[PDB]
RNA sequence: AAUACGUGGGCCUUGUACACACCGCCCGUCAAGCCAUGGGAGUCGGGGGUACCUGAAGGGCGCGCACUAGGGUAAACCCGGUGACUGGGGCUAAGUCGUAACAAGGUAGCCGUACCGGAAGGUGCGGCUGGAAA
RNA sequence: GGUUUAAAGGGUGCGUAGGUUGUUCGGUAAGUCAGCGGUGAACCUGAGCGCUCAACGUUCAGCCUGCCGUUGAAACUGCCGGGCUUGAGUUCAGUGGCGGCAGGCGGAAUUCGUGGUGUAGCGGUGAAAUGCAUAGAUAUCACGAGGAACUCCGAUGCGAAGGCAGCUUGCCAUACUGCGACUGACACUGAAGCACGAAGGCGUGGGUAUCAAACAGGAUUAGAUACCCUGGUAGUCCACGCAGUAAACGAUGAUUACUAGGAGUUUGCCAAGCUUCCACAGCGAAAGCGUUAAGUAAUCCACCUGGGGAG
RNA sequence: UCCCAUUAGCUUGUUGGUGAGGUAACGGCUCACAAGGCGACGAUGGGUAGGGGAACUGAGAGGUUUAUCCCCCACACUG
RNA sequence: ACUAUAGCUUUACAUUGUAUUGGAUACUAACUCGCGGCGAGGACAGUGUAUGGUGGGUAGUUU
RNA sequence: AAACCAGGCCCAGGCGACUGUUUAACAAAAACACAAGGCUAUGCAAAAAAGCAAUUUGAGGUAUAUAGUCUGACACCUGCCCGGUGCUGGUAAAAGCCCCAGUAAACGGCGCUAAGGUAGCGAAAUUCCUUGUCGGGUAAGUUCCGACCUGCACGAAUGGUGUAACGAUCUGGGCACUGUCUC
RNA sequence: GGCUCCCAA
RNA sequence: ACCCUUGGUCAGGUUGAAGGUUAGGUAACACUAACUGGAGGACCGAAUCGGUAAGCGUUGAAAAGCUUUCGAAUGAACUG
């Protein structure tokens, strides 16, 4: 995961009002898949960094969670969130 | 913590693992 | 006369599966006697299912055609039985061989796993204290 | 009714269904509450009456305390809509680590080979022997080669658990504290399922120094298939793949809130967040636990029901 | 409104429709488009049993059985 | 089995020399090999004669 | 199925994994080969093979290669012995031999000894006695199948025990069918 | 004819 | 017999390996279903090669055959 402070700060501005808006629903969704793609990125080469995996298994339960709150509160910005970023699978 | 629990419990292991060796290579 | 006095009992603490009190308790194999129960070339039954072929009465359908109980056939399944031979287990006594555990039980004990031994068992590797002594 | 030690916590997590849900405002009326109505022989309960009494028979009052229908109530649970920031998460900053994976580098020790010096033993035990040695051992110096493990620091710390310790770098993960930042209950647990999971063991290919199951020899013994000694093969090492077990233990499942004192100790500023020992109340059969509970309570999961047969 | 998950998938008139026939009567009850229906709130299969009021029992919760009595169901050597 | 022998192997002489310090070391020029003179070896190796081992691989025979 | 044309099937054993090869002209097989396993030799003018030699093959390959030799897919495995025999080390004008050590997936052995047969099999392509004994199959079974074990005289790479598939292989029993037979 | 696939090239 | 160089031949039918595409599925690979694909000392069977069993022949049509039957038939194949 070559995340930093200016790419947080990218993500924040791109999804979620403001750039400010860090604790969005939109936002820790975007974040998190970022660093769900990087760190399988870093598992295909470190097969066996078994504390990699389960801490990418905890991101994947916390995306989980965060889409499912999105289901209870407003359905179409679930769809506009998974729409835009690819993440059913 | 007597101890007599125990070694019940060793004598059958025992017996069933001198069983399975002595079953095994027999077909 | 000779000859040097330094190397079985009591008190405190500790462990115990002993309380007839270590001349104690106690495992396991082989041999003996009863009881129950597994595997087995095979072999004998019981009813149900599938498919096929035949097929009554009584309706239906157009002196004949479906429908069907029942019959035969095959299979396969399920439920039972028996079988040369071949394995554990329980109980009772105590014949035989040892002493594995209980005290640091005389090689601390136990857990997992592997190999090996007439048997309790032994050894290797890792773990635990439900171990003394320190 | 229970689960530290009597039987009984899953090896550890993640997570599906399910179960439970901080605070506040407004609706609804599913749960809940209330009223009215219908419906529900004999036997069984107070009072009689008849059997000469009694069993018994019979009448009447007291049970209907279930179900159904229909009207109301709105505190709580549920459902719908809105709000809040304490729970939860994201951000920023500070600090920390034997946390994971991968590549490089190092010294001590041990083994083997070659050469130099030197000769009567070395090794081992309770005592010995097997063993190695004048065809030149042990010992000592140099050259060469290879494998494995990291003294002192070092008892603490980290990780979900199993576990993690030479040095260094790269790539990751994560804990704790605060923020004058953000979202606004987004939470807890979790049957299935999935992942990880000491040592030993299995397959393929490398490697093979030490130690060492099996095995061989020498001793001790009444015998010694052991304990002791000398050898010695799998294994112990690496990569990939199986396997899924442990006294996988704190013999103590995970969350949340609350409730005394002492003595130490690590970390960033008196105070958290830890990590260890005595010990109030309370709990317990006792040993004991005691703010890291086995105390006081709530939610969910696992498991137990005399011993053997029998995992 | 009983046990077994060492029983997890079952179903092709089977689920719905149109029409017709048939019946005391509605209906796949029967006969000539669509692919649906039932299922861990336990379908399907296997085993066992007639079901209630009574009766007995217990402080109650509950448990046992339906011998005689009453109600409902099933049957009359086997189809 | 007896007796030979191909092949293999040992040593001596020849091929085959020089120096140091003999018994080894060193040298280059005989000799050998490689690349297209240079490089690598080196009096060894290989070859001839003689000689001791071995030799059902082969042969002639006996029984 | 219209004639012609055009699988018989099932149950159970031994051996050999399999497709192949072989005694032209009496043997097609269980024999040979085989993919694969082990051991040994070989550092390159390689070892090895032909040739008096030159030279050629090996191979223009280079230890994941080449050669010699045994075993014969695969699964579970492959015990004890270095005493004997092989192999490896340390005279003519030094080898050897000795001695010591090693080597069994080397040949060989597994009864005073070097060690006195482990697992697994067993009246077997191995058992003389012998048509051993018991069970099955048949009216009757010297063959067959399943067991037992005093194995004349099994036994672990001259491999042990199994094994799906395969076979103009050897062997036993059924159904179908028939001039094989009653005849 | 070309195309595709394959290794024994 | 074996080898070397250069050529040729193998009717027809069957089965359905690797691989690929499309749906589901995963953090991502894996993995399931359909379609496709056309491998093989694969199957049945002519030519062809071989020679199992029986019958016949045995001063034979033939100094090794004939008839029926049977094995292989894209390969360690057959053949000039
Ligand atoms: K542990
Ligand atoms: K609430
Ligand atoms: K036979
Ligand atoms: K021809
Ligand atoms: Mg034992
Ligand atoms: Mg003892
Ligand atoms: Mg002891
Ligand atoms: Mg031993
Ligand atoms: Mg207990
Ligand atoms: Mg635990
Ligand atoms: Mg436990
Ligand atoms: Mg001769
Ligand atoms: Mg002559
Ligand atoms: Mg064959
Ligand atoms: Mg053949
Ligand atoms: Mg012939
Ligand atoms: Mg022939
Ligand atoms: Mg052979
Ligand atoms: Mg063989
Ligand atoms: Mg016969
Ligand atoms: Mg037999
Ligand atoms: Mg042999
Ligand atoms: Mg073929
Ligand atoms: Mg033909
Ligand atoms: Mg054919
Ligand atoms: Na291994
Ligand atoms: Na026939």
């Amino acid at each position: 995961m070559y995340l930093d402070s200016a790419k947080k700060a990218e993500l924040f501005e791109k999804y979620g009002k403001s750039v400010k808006d860090t604790g969005s629903p939109e936002s820790q969704i975007a974040l998190f898949t970022f660093r769900i793609a990087h760190l399988t990125e870093h598992l295909r080469q470190n097969k066996k960094d078994f504390a990699t995996e389960r801490s990418l298994k905890m991101l994947v339960g916390k995306r989980r969670r965060m889409l499912d709150y999105l289901i209870k509160v407003d359905i179409e910005r679930y769809r506009a969130i998974i729409k835009e970023l690819g993440i059913r699978r | 913590p007597n101890g007599k629990k125990r070694k019940r419990h060793k004598m059958a292991t025992h017996k069933r693992k001198k069983r399975l060796k002595k079953n095994r290579h027999k077909k």
